[PDB]
């Protein structure tokens, strides 16, 4: 965020100062002598590297400081945020108790970001309203419970309740990857009309997703005719498919597994088992190709009360490098074909 | 590539097999130049498979979706036209190409093969990989024979004029 | 709407019923300057009305025009789902809705009602438009009871989760 406008351009001065081959002779303007600056440990913070000129980016060791997941945020809140806020507001544990579960709920419903300042703001808000209740003589000890949190921080920015806690036939829960990361969506399927049948698709209209849903529907029809031959629903019926619009184009087509599961669940009239989210692109033969954003997809699975997720087989290494707090309570099934997903949905 | 010679696999697959004609979805190298090159190569592959084995309707209605890896200078990019035509024809006929074979060259709309650049880099890349046969534009034979004898000793080179000759030496 | 909540009337009405052969599909023409998401949601509402009326063939063998007036902000686009479904159902069944009845709430392909925004603004507009009964999604109950005591005085309210209940109280 250095000025590069009309008056001056101190970026060249920094380019001469932060050069390891010219630090040994700095030569500022006041002193005509050169000063050795080779032992100074320089650190430069930036929000984005794009606005750093390339000869200056080339002189620095670019280290990326990424954000924290909900568990790291909880550790930060317990160890630093809540104690420092207690000290700054003059309260203790006996006057106002922030427990780990109410802090988890706060982080989950309100502080869904990469940094920590917003979580600190929420912590200060809770302790501050507590202090006002105490000073005004209303109470002498406030208790913040996951039911009493609402009247402290307001309306939850994100909803814990999902569209379907129990899914009827036709709708299957799939999880996606957005620019905010970690989204869960219900792929839905119904029928329009009461001798060839057709598919009408709505949602994230993308030219490649069109063909993706087409071949997913074709494989679904073929798989149905080979698995249960005396069933003609998916061939003689006109149906409607709907895919929610969370996934970015790259992983737009990553919902083929869920689409096939939805079409088959509707045609069979048997609901899919509960708390089951799935991912994976299908080929024509039913090959399950690898998908991206497994970290975000797993965090979404966790937040949406899912237990058993289904991933492509070749994302095994991508998954088993995710921390234990990210994947501890999850039971994962890795599949190399659609028959195995069919078994996983009973 | 900007780092030197390289060896990439041009890959065509199938997806979603009289009213419609099979499209093609290029995914690897984006840019208008390589886009038009892929279009020209697709059209020539279609015409070639029409006048040769005129029965199979594969290349006309298939929705191929090839993929060309991303490493190449924007000037050398169109030198994958003959490779693309050969990948398309191989997928269509269901016959893999000759095993240890590398090829480069620009293809015209009627199949004429045009000269390319980076002959030494491409040759060294093919030799570093396992390649015993190389196919080059006939107008690059001077550039090929200027190289050192310890580079171009273990590979047999075929200097082609028109893509019918690549179809001959590739199947 | 932008800085306000003015209530709207969706209306319905294209070729006349042929009554010759029940093999056709019937169609819905939608207007009202819809964004892409709004058009997709109106299509979903069409499909759900067609499926709900499984009982007759007015949705499946008639060509219909749907008009949803402009003013709803693009975020608040699909909040007219239950209103669209009710309009279609009332046109089919040939009977009006309750005389002073306003509704809002997104509808999914299967009938689940999703929460909406601007409950305060929509409520103010409903009260100023003479509306006495108002139908809201269930997840907006806290949002509605976080209002003042005069934003709702003689306003009959119904919180719902599935469209069958909206249908019951609208007819």
């Amino acid at each position: 965020k250095i000025g590069r406008g009309y008056q001056g351009d101190p970026s060249s001065a920094l380019l001469e100062l932060l050069d390891p081959e010219q630090n040994a002779n700095f030569l500022d303007h006041y002193l005509d002598v050169p000063v050795d600056l080779s032992k100074v440990l320089f650190i430069c913070t930036a929000n984005v590297t794009d606005t750093i000129p390339e000869p200056l980016r080339d002189r620095m060791e670019m280290i990326n400081v990424s954000g924290y997941v909900a568990q790291e945020k909880l550790a930060i809140a317990e160890r630093y945020l809540v104690p420092q806020a207690r000290a700054l507001c003059g309260l203790d544990e006996s006057k106002a108790k922030l427990s780990s579960d109410v802090l988890t709920l706060l982080i989950k419903q309100y502080c869904r970001e990469s940094g920590v300042r917003n979580l600190q703001k929420q912590v200060e808000k809770v302790l501050r309203k507590s202090a006002y209740k105490i000073v005004s003589g209303e109470a002498e000890s406030v208790e913040v419970t996951p039911e009493n949190l609402q009247d402290f921080v307001g309306k939850p920015v994100f909803t814990v309740e999902r569209m379907y806690d129990v899914t009827p036939p036709g709708v299957v829960m799939g999880l996606a990857w957005t620019a905010m990361g970690g989204s869960t969506l219900f792929v839905e399927t119904s029928l329009r009309r009461p001798k060839d049948g057709s598919l009408e698709v709505t949602g994230q209209l993308g030219e490649v997703m069109k063909e993706s849903a087409r071949i997913a529907y074709t494989f679904a029809r073929a798989f149905l005719m080979q698995h249960a031959p005396a069933n003609d629903y998916l061939v003689t019926s006109h149906i409607h498919l709907h895919v929610p619009e969370g996934a970015t184009p790259k992983d737009g087509p990553s919902a083929g597994c869920t689409i096939v599961t939805a079409l088959l669940s509707l045609a069979m009239g048997r609901p899919v088992r509960q708390n089951l989210a799935m991912t994976g692109e299908v080929s024509l033969t039913g090959k399950i190709l690898p998908v991206g954003g497994i970290k975000e997809k797993t965090i979404a699975a966790k937040r949406a009360g899912v237990t058993c997720i289904v991933l492509p087989a070749e994302n095994k290494k991508d998954f088993y490098d995710l921390a234990a707090f990210i994947t501890e309570g999850l039971e994962v099934h890795f599949v190399e074909h659609y028959r195995e997903i069919f078994d996983i949905a009973f | 590539t900007a780092m030197g010679g390289s060896t990439l696999f041009v890959e065509t697959s199938l997806r979603r097999p009289g009213d419609k004609d099979g499209s093609l979805e290029v995914t690897g190298q984006l840019g208008e130049v390589m886009k038009e090159s892929a279009r020209i190569a697709y059209t020539f592959a279609r015409a070639f498979l029409m006048q040769h084995a005129p029965a199979n309707d594969y290349l006309v209605t298939s929705h191929i979706h090839l993929h060309v890896p991303e490493g190449a200078t924007p000037k050398d990019g169109p030198s994958a036209g003959c490779t693309i035509v050969t990948a398309l024809l191989s997928l269509a006929m269901g016959r893999p190409v000759r095993q240890n074979l590398a090829m480069t060259g620009e293809v015209s709309l009627t199949g004429k093969i045009l000269p390319v650049g980076g002959i030494k880099e491409k040759t060294i890349a093919a030799k570093r990989a396992g390649v015993t046969c190389i196919v080059l534009p006939a107008e690059n034979k001077k550039d090929f024979y200027d190289l050192a004898a310890f580079i171009t000793e273990g590979l047999e080179v075929h200097f082609v004029e028109h893509y019918r000759e690549i179809f001959d030496i590739a199947f | 709407t932008a800085m306000g909540g003015s209530t709207l009337f969706v209306e319905t009405s294209r070729p006349q019923d042929k009554d010759a052969k029940g093999d056709k599909d019937g169609s819905l023409e939608v207007t009202g300057q819809l964004g892409e998401v709004m058009k997709e949601s109106a299509r979903i509402a069409y499909t759900f009305a067609r499926a709900f009326l499984m009982q007759n063939d007015y949705l499946v063998t008639s060509h219909i025009h749907l008009h949803v007036p402009e003013g709803a902000t693009p975020k608040d686009g699909p909040s007219a789902g239950c209103t669209i479904v009710t309009a279609l159902l009332s046109l089919a069944m040939g009977r009006p809705v309750r005389q002073n009845l306003a509704m809002t709430g997104e509808v999914s392909l299967t009938g689940k009602i999703l929460p909406v925004g601007g409950i305060k603004e929509k409520t103010i507009a409903a009260k100023r438009a003479g509306v006495t009964c108002i139908v809201l999604p269930a997840e907006n109950k806290k949002d509605f009871y976080d209002l003042a005591a005069f934003i709702t005085e003689g306003l009959e309210v119904h919180f719902v989760e599935h469209y069958r209940e909206i249908f019951d109280i609208a007819f």
